[PDB]
């Protein structure tokens, strides 16, 4: 289906479909592949989870339902039409789908087709509505009366198939073919009318039985057992977890990349426990104003450094031509799109991949004089007023840019070379 | 604005304290270290009148409730002083007094292994417990003699973690002073970063009355508009699990997780022996392909 | 009334047709919908065919609407010669005997919920005279009826049926019926041993 | 507005009277309690070194998030001339009082005192059974006094002339009794370490020379002195004082041992719930409360009903709200005893539809009252409905004729204090018939 | 007499948590929370409505999964009007899904539910998923039924066959399909079809569905993966950043390629590998590493101590609240037992005890 790379690659109407959603995806696919001419496909590449879902959320569609049941008759009445339940309507309805096209194309419209419709006795007995003689309906849709009985006709044919003997009445009603017995209940039986004949609710009831066998077996489309049928789950035994626990050996390598003696640290302690039942002086902490000048300074120092670091705690506040901003950013974008495919060609590792590298590696190139270039417009029109904060913004993404040419270049002779 | 429950946990151990004594020559340091916080707490308790305070040691073999008294007499500090004051400072230097009493008597067993992080995880329960009784601020104080021997901090990693953890949960953070040759603890340094707390390392014991008195004040009630001090970065790595050595770019297992600077031998994981795949580890050694 | 219409929007309709073969492919369809659990009802006589030998468990058998009581035709004179003669054989009161039918067939209907211990399902009486009958009904069947719920309505109806659901929607541990409803071999043993 | 006050004061204390207090500890414990936190940080931060700083190495310590705060701090700390701030070598050059400075840093390190924490005996004894008990017998006295309700024990004499004199619960003397102002009702509405400091503010204010800084550094260290214990009787006005103050109750004296109760305490520092009351649109009253002092303060304004355990009830009338308003107490000194007086599960209520009403619009379009209108605003309305009226009287200049003598010589009076009412386009605005100091003069240019 | 009845629930209450097992359980997982907005939440049954609670749920449920396990992606599809929709796509970032669930906030509930669409989106979401990602789906419902296109069990085979598990949180009761679905993905389990009876109780089953879930011995993916730690930098200059592109303070700084990004945990999106902290990955320890529970010791026996070991406070005195760390032999009392099993992940009994 429409599920592979290829697939998914190949289906450029929905990519000009996610692109014409999107706005900075044509200013970045215009660069690109407009600007830079880049290979869609490894444009494409990178976005195919985003390809997938657009896909995904595009196919799919809803479950079958009793349109007829939620229409509502609602003085007068006005058109209130839904067009997404019109098509339901054809949907569930091929009859009324046909009713519905060889009229309205041909005769007349279609809000006047729908007042018809519902005016129509068929739309009645579609619905669970009794036919009656006192409503006319309309003729026109009326027409299609007995069509639409052949087609239950020809549905009930198709919905025919044979049962299961487990199950099935009419083999328990076939169980003794000659029972003599006296004529059952006018109470229980299906009644009838005065004259004999039906009033119909049979009917309408095997319709709605029509109505959810044809849901069951739109159910049932493309998109022995009887002792499964038969365990008794209730006397058997209780499912337990194949979980695996886990322990841990430790082992842990120590840290890479003068000792004491008992009797010292005794007569250490001895004496400190000495002084420490001998005196105790708050009052003699108060330093001597010199070295602790010296720390006055080295706090000083490391207030004065880190304030300097909180100094520089949408984007920040700049102060540069709207227009070249705009400008760097996109290079700085097609920079970092030029980048992650070069990463993608790198580490993906292979001789095919060779020749995508290297021109990968000249599409950096170009972008890298390019930066240069940019440099010397800023240069030549700013003197160098901002043209520095215009480098070292562009600088970042071009010392790992030139790191990746130099990583490059550094395989390439240590295996040619 | 509000009374900010002051927790403080001294870490003192002989091991630590002699040896630092013995590099240099202050003897009594760790005394002028507890004037020093004598200093501190009256200076916090007259900061506010209710930021009551928590006071807990941990000794060699354990830790202990310091302040206050349990819930189951001479006096050396001066008459002239506060009530509260010389109350709670009488009380810590009588607990002080026993504590090391004890640890004169029970002094010649061995255990090798550091208190802290239980120390700080008791005290954090404490925190819970006046928090919850009766809207105060959490902060913790870690006084540490850092020029000890550096055993062994690896075991003490996870549950410093888990401490770093409950603290972020709880708003508390964790202030770092140490007094050791040493410069950097790592461990610590990143426990600061990460709680927002303050980190400090020097070695006179001098001074450090306006050392904590200066810096180490911030409380929650004016913690945005002050400024951290600390100039150390932390980059959040560990060293190996076979190599004992920091990484910055390698391999965890799937199930384990702890860090491979390199392929373990066998194929097979250093922490929970799960053998792992040959085409997955060719594929991670796999060089990278060039045209020639 | 279009009260169809509303129920459309639920669960699908089954009616017992006259024709056993739609009336078992309507089951069957009953069948399946409770399988993919979309939801069905089936209508089906007390007397007719679904009702004698077609179980429902677990999905199916979940809840019942009994509709009244299910007394047989009154002016049938077959019935009423049936009635003089039982009466004069074996002095059997008419209208009792009316009642014993009714009840056994309104038990044939709801016999048919619990296949296992582990299944359940609530029980209607769409009847103000049942009130009187809970003596004639089976012992195991009425002794779950309490005597609160000899006369209830639709609202409290909803609301204990609505708390049976979320009691049955609830886990429970073995321990609670490991000796007393579940019995092991062990069990049957030690049971056997306090009989002796 | 309690330290602001005090604050104030003391900035009235001229530089070198500053000084003189800043000499003694426990007077410099005491001002450096009410000192504010960034204040407290640079004095704890300086006392212990003796090397003055400049402004700028302040400055650039300071975060600029809070510079407001910083002003505010430091412009107390120059304004009580606690600074000595001066432009050496072309640098605001900040220093610290020095006496201050010494003085905290002895009683930090507990060095010299001179028994300004308190000339000692320490013949500590129970105080819950005496000191206490006579301690809340007396403030009983003098608050039920103050209430008006009847009581026999009749305060001092000193604090009766101070009453008299004061505006504070008017002894109106062509009446013969005291009298419930609206200050007397500000003083009753006041937290009792607020009732403590004014009282001392206006009797140092009434009382001259009496050493005034003898009193100032009593107070003081009264104020830092602790429960139960006797003590040596010092200044000789302060222990005069003193005997005052024991027969305000404050110190049980046994005549020279003096045992000072927990109002010193108080003084000092502040140490479904009591006090919790809940409103009723039928003006009933669930109070989660009860006192016989709370039935005496509820008999000025509230009808009752009777005295249960807990369960003070009754029903505000409009004749008890009235009672209120013609007495001069202030709808909203009566509103801030309301809502100082609020119930947890109506205000979980009030928050619940404060909150359901803020989704739906920002304003409303509904009063501004966060206590429940149903019932709180039904004394707002009777609070608006109480005043409802503007009344000018005396002198009224009129027919003016061009705004030079609106914005140049009335919105100058507005710099000044002078009108009492402004209308530019009506070319008339009020002044009171006394108020005629500078408005009869510049006019007329 | 309420003692004894508090005593016999927190027996029956501790049946069940009397087996306490170091299960192998995912780390690197896959969540994904369909939503169904239909009719059914519109039921004001619950106050203030179904739909409200279970907004302000799935926030809280947002952030506790983040806090706990931010080595995961999550992903919200909600479901309206027969139509499935994708609000969220699966991200590093929670305050995404954060300001769509404020979109979804004051959007209305309505239309009919497809659970057929709801999982086949999500499995379609689901595809592109590396192999060491748990890939796992909680799904709410409040209908009793499923308007549905086509079979359900075409794609509860699929389900199965690509290795995705379900847990169910109905609303009103116990739905077969549902059963059906949780037991057969579940490896016939029948611990994931739960059914709340008050909001307390959802409460409860959103915390529960928060926690890591075990992996089973057969599904076997034992396996590396390459890491890399970055490096944070703070440069006065502000600097472009490669994800969002645009100019920023400080950040930190790729391992491999130098690149820069804006937040972490998050994989690099030029040399495209994951960068994390040491602290995300040991935060999942107290599930790598578990604890056993505390015994109360009897009221009867002699006692080791009468004041609780940790908190420093009196055991009160019928029975004996001294919950004891059989791994320390200390006794505690319950608000110890509470904070150290839950908020903390040690025992300073065991930390003070030498090994
Ligand atoms: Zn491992
Ligand atoms: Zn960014
Ligand atoms: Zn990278
Ligand atoms: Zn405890
Ligand atoms: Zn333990």
């Amino acid at each position: 289906d429409s599920l592979s790379k290829e697939k998914l690659l190949t289906n450029l109407k929905l990519q000009q479909s996610l692109l014409k959603g999107n706005k900075v995806l044509m200013k970045v696919f215009q660069e690109t592949v407009i600007n830079a001419g880049l290979p869609p496909s490894e444009f494409w590449s990178t976005r195919i989870p985003l390809l997938r879902a657009f896909a995904l959320s595009t196919s799919q569609k809803v479950g079958p339902y009793n349109v007829l049941s939620t229409i509502k008759p609602v003085n007068k009445v006005n058109v209130n039409l839904s067009r997404e339940k019109i098509l339901n309507i054809f949907e569930n309805y091929p009859i009324v789908k046909k009713a519905y096209t060889d009229n309205v194309p041909k005769n007349f419209k279609e809000p006047e087709f729908w007042a018809r419709f519902f005016s129509s006795k068929l739309f009645r007995k579609l619905r669970g509505e009794k036919i009656m003689q006192n409503d006319r309906g309309d003729v026109i849709i009326d027409r299609y009366l007995t069509l639409d009985q052949e087609f239950d006709r020809k549905d009930d044919d198709m919905l025919l198939h044979p049962v299961k003997k487990i199950i099935d009445l009419d083999g328990n009603i076939q169980d003794d073919p000659v029972v003599r017995g006296n004529r059952p209940d006018f109470t229980m039986q299906p009644g009838v009318d005065i004259n004999g004949n039906s009033d119909g609710t049979v009917d309408i009831l095997k319709g709605m039985n029509r109505l959810s066998e044809k849901m069951i077996m739109a159910l049932k489309n493309e998109y022995n057992d009887e002792r499964n049928e038969l365990k008794i789950d209730d006397l058997n035994e209780s499912y337990k977890t194949n979980y695996a626990i886990i322990h841990l050996k430790r082992n842990a390598h120590e840290k890479t990349t003068l000792k004491v003696s008992n009797q010292q640290m005794l007569q250490q302690l001895s004496l400190v426990m000495d002084n420490l039942i001998n005196k105790l002086d708050l009052n003699q902490v108060v330093p001597n104003n010199e070295v602790s000048n010296k720390i006055n300074k080295r706090v000083i120092t490391a207030i004065k450094i880190n304030a300097k670091q909180a100094k520089h705690n949408l984007e920040v506040k700049s102060t540069l031509p709207i227009d070249l901003l705009e400008s760097c950013r996109m290079l700085h974008t097609t920079c970092c799109e030029f980048l992650k495919h070069f990463y993608i060609h790198f580490q993906s590792g292979e001789q095919k991949q060779a020749s995508t590298v290297k021109k990968l590696y000249n599409h950096l190139k170009d972008c890298i004089e390019k930066l240069n270039e940019l440099f010397q417009d800023v240069l030549n029109g700013d003197g160098e007023s901002m043209s520095n904060t215009c480098t070292a913004y562009l600088k970042p993404v071009l010392n790992s840019i030139t790191l990746a040419t130099h990583k490059y270049d550094e395989y390439f002779n240590e295996y040619n070379n | 604005e509000s009374p900010s429950l002051l927790t403080v946990i001294i870490e003192i151990a002989p091991k630590l304290w002699t040896t630092f004594d013995e590099e240099g020559n202050e003897k009594g340091s760790i005394i002028k270290v507890l004037e020093a916080l004598i200093v501190f707490l009256n200076a916090h308790l007259a900061f506010n009148s209710a930021n009551k305070v928590a006071v807990i040691a941990a000794y060699s073999q354990g830790i202990k409730y310091l302040y206050p008294e349990s819930t189951s007499d001479l006096k050396i500090i001066n008459s002239d002083m506060y009530r509260r004051f010389r109350n709670v400072d009488e009380t810590l230097v009588e607990e002080i007094y026993k504590l090391f009493e004890l640890e004169k008597k029970q002094i010649e067993q061995n255990s090798q292994r550091s208190t802290l992080a239980g120390a700080m995880s008791a005290g954090l329960t404490y925190v819970n417990r006046i928090s919850k009784e009766s809207s105060l601020k959490s902060r913790l104080l870690v006084l540490t003699c850092g020029s000890g021997s550096s055993k062994d901090e690896i075991f003490q990693y996870i549950p410093i973690m888990n401490c770093i953890f409950s603290a972020t949960k709880m708003k508390c953070p964790i202030d770092v002073v140490k007094i050791g040759g040493s410069k950097e603890s790592t461990f610590l340094q990143q426990t600061t970063d990460a709680t927002n707390g303050v980190y400090l390392h020097v070695e006179s014991t001098e001074g450090l009355i306006q050392y904590l008195a200066t810096a180490m004040f911030i409380d929650p009630s004016l913690r945005p508009i002050i400024v951290k001090p600390n100039h150390g970065s932390v980059d959040f790595r560990t060293s190996c699990y076979l190599t004992g050595r920091v990484v910055a770019v390698g391999f965890i297992c799937s199930v384990c997780l702890c860090v491979l600077s390199i392929i373990p031998p066998g194929n097979k994981c250093p922490a929970c022996d799960s053998q792992f795949d040959e085409h997955v580890i060719a594929k991670l050694k796999r060089k990278p392909v060039v045209p020639r | 009334m279009g009260i169809l219409d509303e129920v459309w929007k639920h669960k699908l309709i089954l009616v017992e047709t006259p024709d056993a073969q739609e009336t078992s492919l309507a089951l069957e369809t009953y069948r399946k919908a409770c399988s993919n659990g979309r939801g069905a009802i089936l209508l089906s006589v007390a007397r007719g065919k679904v009702s004698e030998g077609i179980d429902f468990d677990h999905q199916y058998g979940r809840t019942v609407l009994m509709i009244g009581i299910p007394f047989q035709y009154t002016e049938s004179r077959i019935l009423k010669a049936r009635l003089e003669f039982m009466r004069e054989n074996y002095r059997i009161r008419e209208n009792d005997f009316l009642s014993f039918d009714a009840m056994r067939h309104a038990a044939q209907c709801l016999g048919r919920v619990l296949r296992g211990k582990d299944d359940y399902g609530v029980m209607v009486l769409a009847d103000r005279r049942f009130s009187r009958k809970r003596s004639q009904l089976p012992k195991w069947i009425a002794q779950g009826l309490s005597d609160a719920d000899l006369n209830l309505s639709t609202d409290m109806a909803i609301s204990n049926t609505k708390q049976f659901l979320r009691t049955m929607a609830q886990p429970t541990d073995p321990k609670d019926q490991e000796g007393v409803s579940v019995w092991s071999y062990e069990d049957l043993i030690k049971h056997q041993n306090s009989r002796k | 507005s309690l330290k602001h006050s005090v604050t104030q004061y003391l900035e009235e204390i001229p530089q070198q009277v500053q000084n003189r207090l800043y000499t003694s500890p426990a007077t410099c414990l005491a001002i450096y309690r009410i000192l504010p936190p960034l204040a407290k940080f640079f004095i704890m931060a300086m006392v212990f070194n003796e090397n003055e700083v400049p402004l700028l190495d302040l400055d650039k310590w300071v975060n600029s998030n809070g510079k407001l705060q910083f002003q505010n701090a430091i412009k107390s700390m120059k304004s009580l001339h606690l600074l000595i701030p001066n432009k050496s070598s072309g640098t605001l050059m900040i220093n610290l009082n020095p006496t201050f400075k010494i003085s905290l840093r002895n009683a930090l390190t507990g060095g010299e005192v001179q028994n300004s924490f308190g000339v000692v005996v320490e013949e500590n004894v129970v105080s819950l059974d005496l000191l206490d008990e006579y301690s809340a017998n007396k403030w009983e006295t003098i608050l039920h006094f103050m209430v008006g309700t009847p009581l026999a024990k009749i305060p001092s004499e000193k604090v009766l002339n101070l009453l008299k004199h004061s505006k504070l619960m008017e002894e109106v003397n062509s009446t013969g009794e005291f009298k419930i102002t609206n200050e007397g009702f500000q003083f009753l509405l006041q937290e009792i370490n607020s009732q403590l400091w004014t009282l001392l503010l206006q009797y140092l204010k009434m009382i001259e020379t009496m050493d005034l800084v003898d009193v100032l550094h009593f107070i003081f260290m009264l104020g830092a002195l602790e429960v139960g214990k006797a003590y040596k009787i010092l200044s000789e006005t302060q222990r005069i004082m003193l005997q005052d103050m024991r027969d305000y109750g404050l110190v049980f004296q046994k005549h020279s041992i003096f045992y000072p109760t927990k109002l010193a305490l108080m003084l000092t520092s502040d140490t479904i719930p009591d006090g919790s009351l809940i409103v009723e649109t039928n003006f009933k009253i669930y109070s989660y409360s009860n006192s016989p002092l709370q039935i005496a303060v509820l008999s000025l304004f509230v009808h009752l009903k009777a005295r249960f355990v807990n369960m003070v009830l009754g029903q505000i009338t409009r004749e008890s709200i009235r009672r209120a308003l013609t007495n001069g107490i202030t709808a909203d000194q009566i509103i801030a005893y309301l809502e100082t007086h609020a119930h947890p599960q109506m205000r979980r209520l009030a928050e619940e539809k404060l909150e359901k009403k803020l989704e739906l619009d920002p304003n409303c379009k509904e009063p501004l009252q966060v206590l429940p209108p149903t019932v709180v605003d039904q004394i707002r309305l009777w609070q608006l409905e109480l005043d409802r009226v503007i009344t000018y009287e005396g002198s009224l200049y009129s027919d003016f004729e061009t705004s030079q003598e609106y914005n140049l010589l009335s919105k100058y009076a507005q710099d000044i204090g002078v009108l009492l009412w402004k209308d530019d386009k009506k070319k008339k605005f009020f002044i009171s018939k006394e108020g005629n100091s500078q408005v009869l003069d510049f006019a007329k240019r | 007499a309420s003692l004894v009845a508090s005593i016999v629930e927190a027996r029956k209450k501790r049946t069940a948590k009397k087996n306490i097992t170091p299960y192998q359980r995912g780390i690197i997982r896959s969540l994904i929370l369909t939503l169904d907005c239909s009719e059914a939440m519109l039921e004001k049954d619950l106050r203030p409505n179904r739909h409200a609670m279970i907004i302000q749920y799935a926030i809280d449920f947002v952030h506790e999964f983040f806090d706990q396990n931010p080595i995961s992606q999550m992903g919200i599809i909600i479901m309206r009007n027969g139509l499935a929709q994708l609000v969220s796509q699966v991200s590093g970032n929670p305050q995404d899904h954060i300001d769509a669930l404020k979109s979804i906030r004051k959007q209305e509930p309505k239309g009919n539910p497809s659970l057929q669409n709801a999982l086949e989106m999500a499995r379609g979401l689901l595809l592109p998923v590396p192999a060491h990602c748990t890939r796992e789906v909680l799904i709410v419902f409040g209908s009793l039924s499923t308007t549905d296109p086509g079979d359900i069990h075409q794609t509860i085979d699929s389900l199965v066959s690509e290795k995705i598990r379900v847990k169910v949180l109905g609303l009103s009761a116990q739905v077969a399909i549902c059963k059906e679905l949780c037991k057969a993905t579940n490896y016939g389990d029948e611990s994931f079809y739960k059914i709340l009876l008050d909001e307390t109780h959802l409460k409860e089953l959103f915390n529960e569905a928060v926690t890591p879930l075990p992996v089973n011995k057969i599904n076997k993916g034992f396996t590396l993966v390459k890491m890399g730690f970055p490096t944070r930098i703070f440069e006065d200059t502000p600097t472009f950043c490669s994800c969002h592109s645009k100019l920023v303070y400080g950040g930190y700084f790729c391992p491999n390629c130098h690149s820069k990004v804006c937040s972490l945990p998050t994989v690099c999106p030029c040399c495209d590998l994951m960068l994390i902290l040491s602290t995300h990955l040991a935060r999942s320890y107290h599930h790598l590493m578990p604890l056993k529970t505390f015994a109360e010791v009897p009221t009867t026996e002699k006692f080791r101590s009468e004041d609780c070991f940790s908190c420093q406070s009196r055991f009160p005195i019928l029975t004996s609240s001294r919950y004891r760390c059989e791994d320390c032999k200390q006794e505690f009392c319950v608000d110890c037992d509470v904070f150290i099993h839950e908020i903390l992940h040690n025992c300073p009994g065991c930390e003070s005890k030498p090994v």
